[PDB]
RNA sequence: AUACAGUGAAACUGCGAAGGCUCAUUAAAUCAGUUAUCGUUUAUUUGAUAGUUCCAUGGUAUAACUGUGGUAAUUCUAGAGCUAAUACAUGCUAAUCUCGACCCUUUGGAAGAGAUGUAUUUAUUAGAUCAAUGUCUUCGGACUCUUUGAUGAAAUAACUUUUCGAAUCGCAUGGCCUUGUGCUGGCGAUGGUUCAUUCAAAUUUCUGCCCUAUCAACUUUCGAUGGUAGGAUAGUGGCCUACCAUGGUUUCAACGGGUAACGGGGAAUAAGGGUUCGAUUCCGGAGAGGGAGCCUGAGAAACG
């Protein structure tokens, strides 16, 4: 018969709403209690009148669910649920603790709140009923204790009716009555916050702009609560980022920096927050980066400091301008944020982006060597912006070459910072090195023999474009360093990018070679580059299986001669890990 | 191409070479004694029968030895017994004089082709009989 | 009428006895009237092993089930009460079924290799066996061809063994049936002929297939007995 | 009778507090599996 | 039906003389049941064991689904107009699985007016079936073996990828 | 076109049936004087 | 791509592997072919055994007509007469055969009368 | 033994018969092994395997049986009267599962929110990451490209004339005091849905002893060869039909010619001397007067 009154429900639609109504109102007849429920509360209830009570709950959310859009819905089907829902909290709080007529009447509960959030959920803005004090007051009344009780990642009865009365127009008017964003924050500055915190994040987002065009000086007094929220809940929209749903983060922000500067206090946190909106995930997106950025540019733009939040909107910039991502767009942005961080380097940092930045011009190496010959006391993001240069941007080649010798220039009138300064140049160069580049591996090489300002005749000869003669004097400047961890991991790779996969040249055998000559003499420095050795026979190893395996197993062999002459020394190590190697060489032995 | 498992290669024939000379010639250089009967005991039909032959009383013994050792007696199935036990007793008395079969001396059949000039140990190399002696 | 496995006297009928369905199939068993009757002789005749099996001392995997034609295949431990008989019954070298005697502790288990591993219905991970035992929930490493070894008081795996390079391994079918010395070589071909191949007492070279060869333990441990001579 | 329909409704909750737990109870098991692996 | 065996016909070398065998129980070629419009009859065969078999004659209640969402709704039945595995087929108006045919869509409203309010982002082709009442429905279960009538509407690609055709 | 249009004959049908001589009751002449138009 | 009605598509663009040492092609694991029998997408699945020779004729489309000449030791007349065989093969979107052209195939669920193998691999 | 109580003609029941003769001549297509069926049926064997409840027990209609009879007559019959079910078919049925705001510290979970199947036939998708023994140590960390591992490349929207949530029995008075069968309460066989195995069958990969070119062409003349879709199927399948393409086999032996094909092929046992006698499965498929159509079953175009 469940079945058989489910097809009654799939098939009880075709009459008109006359009839739909009349339906509802027989169904609303049966336990209503109009003339002793409709002013306050119930006379009486049963546990067998309770079941048809959760009967008539169960029939209202079958009507509701059946008729998704119109229900039929009539103020005595209103009063008969009211009437409900007071008998059930009523019988349910006031009942002694046996708890199996209980959680009858609770799971009666429970379920006639699903279907009262039906009721909202198919004929929202269809109704919109002018009485709906009297069941606010009915339910404010019940769910008083129901501060924190809808704090859950599944808790939706009370947090669904809320979020339903805040996606309103004028149905806020039950909210902006007393409170209902008062209980809802609670709820959401609760600390054990589950990924409900994010909806009822975006529920109030949503809800705020209700309240500011509300022409109610209340519901204007309860949009300050919102934004006075918004700057409240500075820990859960950090803390409950394990998702890309950062949009709502963005959104919010920006619509805070739009809406409200209340504290400098409070705008330098939200540069902090959206600084680390950028520094804690690498998984944030191109519009909401970007927006995000710019609400930081938006609350500088009004409250920023002078030093702190200078600094760290410049290592802001010092990030943004390395990433330059977009087509412009997070450049332009990043310029806007070096224009709005306010500082002396912030303004030389916004001269030096703007005279390089202007649409694709020839003012990008005018600016290069105007800098050069005016050479700027920041540059941090005078750095970042000319190693960005340095990279795989077409351009100022001549002007990366110069902007690397002018920072060895700096780095070494120094004579301590700078040359931390340029252990972060040889940590790029070295990323650099290790890539597909063309020109920014030169450029990379140019600035390795600037950092060499015998060793510099082969640096040069090795950016001689000869590539014969030049690579048989690199073999023999090989040998005289062989008769350096990271420096030769970096000439090995160097050479490697030269000679990788590049079998459209000869000499690919004497190129190998030289490699395993340069890995040689660094696996002769045991003391040192013993684990550099190793790492280059792994990436080597790695080498001989991703898609490509005719000079890697010559580089293998080669390779293995370190560890010859290593137990010809021997005459203490890590055999397991080479027999295991060793096992999938016969695996691929076995090809 | 693949296996197939196969009783006829690894079953015990050794039937198929089994010759009453050669078994003769082992029994006389066989060096350990022969188990033979006490003397009237093998007679089988107060004479009317021969005595009984090598084979007939091995296969007796074991027939005594399956008999004892599940308990049970063997029968007189028709089909089998009017094949072998006449067919066998007209033969013994045919070619079995005084306990000894004659049969073979009348029967072609091959000794050295079957049973003598091994096989696997053909040694179809110089070298393979030189290391076979040496 | 008969099968090579079964070590069956030809002075013994006409009507041989055909196995009733069971765990295993019908040409990798013996029943238990060619166990009992003509093979270790507990009996004399078929009324009587059905007395003794309607008596109901066989227990054969840990329950009695007391038929005549119950296909007992590879290494079922047939238990008998009077004695303490525990039997542990694998392939001898030329093909038939040697029946070693076993201990308590050794009949308490079997072993038995994994056919295939199942997402059958409702999340459920599932493993079935040559006597079929649908057991619940190994690990997620149970390949095809590896030995569970079950509980045989209840039915649960207690240990595994990993079928790779390097493992003792036991072949039953084909031109190899009943060898063990599992090392010389490792071959997994692409559908047929593929194997781990089997040493000799001069560690000769065998080709079997993968369904036809399961493994019992390692190189000089198995915690199966296996007899000698 | 009625002495039946005490012994079915018996052995009906006991199969249910038999096998239902059980099921769960090795489920568990495959959860242990599923957290070492 | 006659059969299903190789040994009536030749083999992709060209063979004669077969005169081969009486035709056994499992080559059981049953009629060809085509199943049209009427008032629903499915007759109970059997085969295999209790292997009951639902044949449908006149089937009328197609479960057709809404593609977009999946809506697998209950309406009725009209005619196939193209269906080229036997083009006297639709001048017969029989129903067939993967047979193109003409609903009356009114459920598919009530279900439209019930769970988005208004009436009529949907394609126009299809817009001009939700004015009018009879859009295209594919039949994807089969009467003739499962005794059934589902299928699946016509929603843009699909719809031109026929209307084109026929 | 294969099994399409076999124009061969047939052997049980080719004495199935026997014509009849008069056959229809009419005349060639009323047929003639029937549909003249 | 689309020359016959009724809904040329695949029947859960959808992607598959029979695994097992055999590669599938870009095209054919997101590629405009529709892979109705083609092993990699498919609706078949892959069991049995592969065999590999070269080619005679491929003139009818999804028709790949396979030679397989093999030794034999023949101890009749003591001479190798030379081996010959035929099997019927279906398209895939990674070679179009020509004659020559080694490849191999594995058997799978009959598809017409006479073809149980299609190609898997060219070399 | 005044509602049953042992013998038991004739009736329902469970099963029995669980595999027997003759006739016309098929060249790996009859047969034997083998590969596979996530391409499929399965009684029995074996291992596993069920959560939707509004204002003390459900209905006549038939036997056997009596009684009246017909007919030459049957395991042929018809009226009239009763009467039972594991026959027919309507219908009676406690509250337990996770996340846990709070914890009072161990006797730890009270509030709140989310739960709950099968059988049939339809669609979207769950089905790239983090942990170090190490890159730099700045003896702190952004760590995966290197050195090794891991989750990982049935959840839901509907039909169906939908099956069920034990009217089976045995062993054990046993525990409790809800003040009386108030709760019985412990276990095992038979049930019972589904999966897998086993059995058997159907297809299917390949292999296997006559001479054959005076058989050099066959195949489209039961689709020839393949593709697409449907029908039918236990399912794969030109197995059948619509449409389309003109294919496919062959001198590396297609296709065709016959018998000591009452003989042969291991089809199998071999025998301690018979060297093609010498153990057997099968010659081919049919047939129950003759073709045709239908039915039954886990299995059939049934020796019944």
């Amino acid at each position: 018969n469940g079945s058989q009154s489910i097809k009654a429900e799939d098939e009880k639609v075709v009459m008109p709403y006359v009839l739909r109504i009349f339906f509802g109102r027989a169904q609303v007849p049966p336990t209503s209690g109009q003339k002793r429920s409709r002013k306050i509360a119930v006379i009486s209830v049963l546990p067998n009148f309770k079941k048809p009570y959760i009967n008539d709950f169960l029939s209202l959310a079958s009507e509701r669910l059946d008729y998704n859009y119109f229900f039929g819905n009539s103020h005595q089907i209103n009063s008969s649920k009211a009437t409900l829902k007071t008998i059930r909290r009523m019988t349910g709080f006031v009942n002694i603790v046996n708890s199996t007529l209980s959680v009858l009447r609770t799971n009666f509960p429970l379920h006639t709140n699903s279907v009262l959030q039906p009721l909202i959920y198919s004929i929202a803005m269809a109704y919109y009923v002018l009485d709906t004090e009297s069941t606010e007051e009915v339910h404010l009344r019940k769910m008083a204790s129901n501060l924190r009780q809808q704090g859950l990642k599944c808790l939706s009865s009370v947090f669904e009716f809320v979020g339903n009365t805040f996606d309103w127009s004028t149905s806020m008017e039950d909210i902006y009555a007393v409170v209902v964003k008062p209980r809802i924050s609670h709820f959401s500055d609760e600390n054990l916050q589950q990924p409900s915190s994010l909806l009822r994040l975006f529920l109030y987002w949503a809800h705020n702009p209700s309240l500011y065009q509300f022409l109610y000086y209340d519901e204007f007094a309860t949009a300050t609560a919102l934004m006075d929220t918004i700057s409240n809940q500075h820990v859960k929209e950090a803390v409950i980022g394990p998702i890309i749903e950062a949009a709502d983060s963005i959104i919010r922000n920006p619509v805070n920096d739009d809406h409200y500067v209340d504290l400098v206090t409070l705008i330098c946190t939200s540069c902090l927050k959206i600084l680390p909106s950028l520094y804690v995930k690498l998984s944030d997106s191109n519009s909401i980066s970007t927006f995000l950025n710019l609400l930081v540019s938006i609350t500088e733009m009004g409250f920023i400091q002078d030093d702190h939040v200078r600094s760290r909107l410049i290592s802001s910039l010092i990030s943004i301008l390395k990433g330059k991502l977009k087509k412009l767009q997070e450049n332009d942005t990043q310029k806007i944020l070096k224009i709005l961080k306010l500082i002396v380097f912030n303004y030389n940092c916004s001269w030096s982006d703007i005279e390089e930045l202007y649409t694709t011009i020839s003012s990008l190496f005018k600016t290069f060597d105007e800098r050069n010959l005016r050479v700027s006391l920041t540059e941090l993001f005078i750095e970042l912006g000319r190693k960005v240069p340095e990279l795989e941007s077409i351009s100022k080649l001549v002007a990366d070459l110069n902007s690397y010798s002018s920072s060895r220039m700096h780095e070494y009138d120094f004579p301590d910072f700078i040359n931390e300064k340029p252990n972060l140049n040889e940590a790029s160069k070295s990323i650099s090195m290790l890539k597909d580049i063309l020109l920014p591996n030169i450029r990379i090489g140019l600035r390795d023999s600037l950092e060499e300002v015998v060793l510099s005749y082969m640096v040069k000869n090795t950016k001689y474009f000869t590539d014969f003669e030049d690579m048989a004097i690199l073999l023999y400047n090989g040998d005289e360093e062989a008769d350096r961890r990271q420096r030769a991991i970096k000439r090995l790779g160097e050479h490697a990018h030269q000679l990788k996969d590049n079998s459209i040249s000869h000499y690919l055998i004497p190129m190998i070679e030289h490699y395993v000559f340069s890995d040689d003499e660094r696996y002769r420095n045991i003391g040192n580059e013993t684990q550099i050795a190793i790492g280059g026979l792994a990436q080597h190893m790695s080498w001989n299986q991703y898609k490509a395996l005719l000079r890697r197993y010559i580089s293998m062999l080669k390779t293995k001669p370190n560890q010859m002459k290593q137990a010809v020394q021997l005459i203490t190590l890590r055999i397991v890990r080479d027999g295991a190697e060793s096992k999938l060489t016969l695996s691929k032995f076995p090809s | 191409f693949e296996d197939r498992f196969d009783a006829r290669e690894h079953k015990d024939r050794s039937n198929k070479s089994r010759m009453q000379a050669m078994e003769e010639y082992i029994r006389e250089s066989s060096d350990q004694p022969d188990w033979s009967a006490s003397i009237g005991a093998d007679i089988v039909n107060h004479g009317r029968g021969g005595i009984k032959s090598l084979r007939d009383t091995e296969k007796e013994r074991r027939v005594t030895s399956f008999e004892e050792d599940n308990f049970t007696r063997l029968n007189i199935t028709n089909k089998a017994e009017k094949r072998k036990q006449k067919q066998r007793e007209r033969n013994a008395r045919m070619n079995v004089i005084g306990g000894e079969d004659f049969g073979i001396f009348s029967s072609k059949r091959k000794l050295e082709d079957s049973t003598s000039r091994r096989g696997a140990k053909k040694t179809r190399s110089a070298w393979d009989r030189a290391q076979r002696r040496l | 009428a008969a099968p090579h496995h079964w070590l069956l006297d030809k002075l013994s009928g006409c009507y041989a006895p055909r196995p009733s369905a069971g765990p295993h199939k019908l040409r990798e068993s013996l029943p238990l009237i060619v166990f009992l009757r003509n093979r270790l002789k507990y009996a004399l005749n078929g009324r009587e092993v059905k007395a003794i099996l309607m008596q109901r001392h066989v227990k054969v995997d840990g329950k009695v089930r007391t038929d005549t034609t119950y296909p007992a295949g590879f290494m079922d431990v047939i238990t008998l009460d009077a004695t303490n008989e525990n039997f542990r019954l694998v392939y001898d070298v030329k093909g038939r079924f040697a029946v070693h005697r076993i201990t308590d502790e050794e009949a308490s288990y079997k072993l038995g290799k994994v056919k295939k591993v199942q997402l059958g219905k409702k999340g459920v991970p599932y493993v079935v066996t040559h006597d079929g035992r649908t057991i619940r929930y190994p690990d997620p490493n149970i390949k095809v061809n590896d030995t569970v070894k079950i509980d045989l008081a209840s039915g649960k795996i207690t240990d595994f063994i990993k079928f790779d390079a390097g493992k003792l391994v036991y072949v039953t079918g084909g031109r190899n049936l009943g060898r063990i010395g599992t090392i010389v070589h490792k071959e997994r071909h692409d559908g047929g002929f593929d194997l781990v191949h089997i040493k000799d007492s001069l560690d000769n070279t065998f080709v079997t297939r993968l369904n036809n060869v399961f493994v019992i333990g390692e190189q000089g441990k198995p915690y199966i007995s296996l007899p000698k001579g | 009778r009625l002495q039946r329909k005490r012994h079915q409704r018996a052995l009906k909750v006991r199969n249910a507090q038999a096998q239902r737990e059980a099921a769960a109870e090795y489920a568990q098991l495959l959860a242990k599996r599923l957290s070492e692996r | 039906g006659i059969s299903r065996d190789s040994r009536h016909k030749r083999s992709a070398t060209g063979a004669k003389r077969a005169q081969f065998r009486k035709k056994r129980k499992f080559e059981l070629g049953r009629q060809p049941a085509n199943t049209k419009i009427g008032a629903k009859r499915i007759h109970s065969v059997r085969t295999r064991g209790g292997n009951k078999k639902y044949r449908a004659l006149r089937i009328e209640t197609g479960n057709f689904s809404w593609a977009s969402e999946g809506i697998s709704k209950k309406t009725r039945i009209a005619g196939v107009v193209y269906h080229p595995s036997n083009n006297e087929l639709v001048r017969t108006n029989t129903l067939t699985k993967a047979a193109i045919v003409q609903i009356d869509a009114t459920p598919f409203r009530q279900w439209f007016e019930a769970h988005y309010g208004q009436t009529l982002k949907i394609e126009s082709s299809v817009e001009s079936q939700f004015s009018a009442g009879r859009l295209y429905a594919c039949i994807s279960s089969r009467p003739g073996q499962s005794g059934r009538c589902d299928g699946y509407i016509l929603e843009g690609e699909e719809l031109a990828f026929y209307l084109r055709r026929l | 076109k294969g099994r399409k249009l076999n124009y061969s004959v047939q052997d049980p049908i080719a004495n199935y049936e026997a014509p009849i001589t008069s056959g229809y009751k009419w005349s060639d002449d009323q047929i003639d004087e029937f549909f003249a138009g | 791509q689309s020359e016959r009605a009724f809904q040329k598509q695949p029947h859960i663009r959808w992607y598959k592997n029979a695994g097992l040492g055999f590669k599938t092609p870009k095209t054919a694991i997101e590629g405009s072919y529709i892979d109705k029998k083609c092993p990699f997408t498919g609706l078949v699945s892959i069991r049995g055994k592969i065999l590999t020779g070269t080619v005679v004729s491929t003139k009818m489309h999804r028709t790949i007509v396979i030679r397989r000449a093999y030794l034999h030791y023949i101890p009749k007349y003591n001479r190798y007469e030379k081996r010959h065989k035929n099997v019927p093969v279906h398209v895939s979107p990674a070679f179009r055969v020509q004659v020559g052209d080694i490849v191999t195939v594995g058997q799978c669920r009959p598809i017409s009368k006479t073809v149980r193998f299609n190609v898997v691999k060219v070399s």
